[PDB]
RNA sequence: AACGCGUUAAGCGCGCCGCCUGGGGAGUACGGCCGCAAGGCUGAAACUCAAAGGAAUUGACGGGGGCCCGCACAAGCGGUGGAGCAUGUGGUUUAAUUCGAAGCAACGCGAAGAACCUUACCAGGCCUUGACAUGCUAGGGAACCCGGGUGAAAGCCUGGGGUGCCCCGCGAGGGGAGCCCUAGCACAGGUGCUGCAUGGCCGUCGUCAGCUCGUGCCGUGAGGUGUUGGGUUAAGUCCCGCAACGAGCGCAACCCCCGCCGUUAGUUGCCAGCGGUUCGGCCGGGCACUCUAACGGGACUGCCCGCGAAAGCGGGAGGAAGGAGGGGACGACGUCUGGUCAGCAUGGCCCUUACGGCCUGGGCGACACACGUGCUACAAUGCCCACUACAAAGCGAUGCCACCCGGCAACGGGGAGCUAAUCGCAAAAAGGUGGGCCCAGUUCGGAUUGGGGUCUGCAACCCGACCCCAUGAAGCCGGAAUCGCUAGUAAUCGCGGAUCA
């Protein structure tokens, strides 16, 4: 029925925005179609190394293209063959300089978008869920942290009637503002249905 | 007629007043707005996510 | 078995009697004995059932009890239910009047814009690897640009400009990377059915004060304690108690708007003070006011009096403001096989010269009727005309339009400022003032139909909005019923915005 994303009620405080820069009212409107096909294709052509965000700034032709990752390797190749035909494949729409870098998450135990389709991945290979959820959460609280929570929906074991498994750690207080708490959701695809996940990570506070 | 239509909404026919609107993401026919060329849940999503710059949670 | 029993045993033992052997049929029939009778004792069977039953958990419920809440009632003010009209639905109708939503929690709801578009529906004309994706084969054609005919359009038939390359190269010419005409194959497409196959998102109980975990202790076990009890709070808020001691999701707290004051900044503000003013903060001058938007201070039951073990309750001062200071955003474990396959996503099912696709016309706007949400009213605390004041939040380049000129006006010819605290929408309206109506179906009320016009649009017959003349319908305050709101609230008055010709 409920229970707000809790990205959204964070955004003025604690989390900041995934694409910022202005643009006026002629611009917005298309500025704002090109960051999601950018977004849309390199969703695609990099799920290998597990684009956990990617940022956008700018002020004017010059994009800010960051992509965070656990697994950086995947991206460049050794010196410089992936890297490459990318750079030619986004100004490939966009007539503009494209300006793409890479940066390093030290623990992606730590990034729930990752969390999320770890566990997405294991259902996909029909794996105990109950299991691979109370599992996932040890990974996170183990690897240092105040809190972390799972959810995966319905069609558990491929069963005609659809339920929702829960079990998570710590504390996480989703209702608090002074939080900050990553959350991620990843879809798994299958013979039978179509589950969900969410992830919840509690980091730090004041 | 979803498919045929998203793509009818592209091209401009005879007699201007027959360009409708279409949302981006949504093929959504109603609720559909100028300035984000988006649907209303299209955007709503979005918004949430940060993909909208400076696009806050209001309160007032 | 548990509830309980416990020298008044249901404990441990011995003696003798009576009795039970699944439930219905049935304490019935037959026979027998008894009885004045009513009936009594003795007492079956066929046929049929998957259980019938004892104690104890945890809930739910009560025309049970106790403590306590909420515009729940009560106190009070304004409404629907009646008329006329606008809009959503039932029904009948129809070639079709597309589908969904169904007590509260469906019905001005998806729909924040249906004349063709939309558009999923019907009638009529057409098109098949298709309006869109990915890849292969083959001669032409390999980009592209302008017309002809036919038709209602879609479509189908059909006349002319002719190619900047890797590169044999003076040249004939020729390999060829884009991209498109055409055949043909792998495939596209379906708002076709399944919201009890599903994700995500939303409604609701309910902003209710709750819902739980770990260990220990108790019970053969379901399960219990903790989380029952006394005080106190908006609250599982806090105190105090206690075989429990802690901890989590909740509530509160951190985040935004209104209130008071400071610091920073001056093309909005200011004779606040002298200055010139065609008297317009217009002008030079000037941040002290006002405002604008950014960083702060301020309130913590901290001070005093009383009540109390404590938490905290009542009362007083200072204060712009106290005891959550006024509004927001935020809604626990779960409930309704709740809602949505028609926003999208998605398992399965079904159609592949059509259940796909294109257009032209219709339909969604039908009307003997029925219900919901609304608008304008029936008038004097009123209606009409002239003049005259005081807002806020927002919005604007083939956009908002100053100011002119014409028209009774709708509007229409000119045309300055504007990327907008520097120009524009723009007048707020109720109010104030003075003139008219004099209790009437009326100068109240504006439905209906005739006549005449304007503007958007290719096009306003079915179906648009405005303006002018004339027509002026029902309504004299509404049966049984039934809604809202506790303060800048109800009532009443006008302004803006999304969608958008």
């Amino acid at each position: 029925g409920n229970k707000i994303h809790p990205i959204g009620f964070r955004l003025g405080i604690t989390r900041d925005w995934e694409s910022r820069w202005y643009a006026g009212k002629k611009q917005y409107r298309h500025l704002l179609l090109e960051d999601q096909r950018i977004r849309g294709l390199l969703e695609k052509e990099l799920y290998s190394a597990g684009l956990a965000r990617v940022d956008i700034e700018r002020a004017a032709d010059n994009v800010a293209v960051t992509v965070h990752v656990a697994k950086p390797g995947v991206v460049i190749g050794r010196g410089g063959e992936r890297i490459r035909v990318l750079r030619e494949e986004l100004a490939k729409l966009t007539g503009k300089n494209v300006a793409l870098n890479v940066q390093e998450v030290q623990n992606p135990n730590l990034s729930a978008p990752l969390v999320a389709q770890r566990v997405a991945e294991q259902i996909e290979r029909r794996f105990a869920v109950r299991r691979a959820i109370k599992q996932a959460v040890q990974r996170v609280m183990e690897s240092g942290a105040k809190g972390a929570k799972v959810i995966v929906s319905g069609r558990i074991g491929g069963a005609e009637q659809a339920r929702t498994e829960w079990a998570a750690q710590g504390r996480v207080p989703l209702h608090t503002l002074r939080a900050n708490i990553d959350y991620g959701f990843a879809l798994a695809r299958t013979t039978y249905g179509v589950l969900g996940v969410k992830a919840y990570i509690f980091l730090g506070e004041v | 007629a979803r498919k045929a239509l998203i793509e009818k909404a592209k091209r401009t026919p005879k007699f201007k007043v027959r360009a409708y609107t279409r949302c981006v993401r949504c093929g959504r026919a109603r609720s559909v707005y100028r300035f984000f060329g988006l649907c209303r849940i299209c955007l709503r999503e979005l918004a949430h996510k940060g993909q909208l710059p400076g696009v806050r949670k209001a309160s007032w």
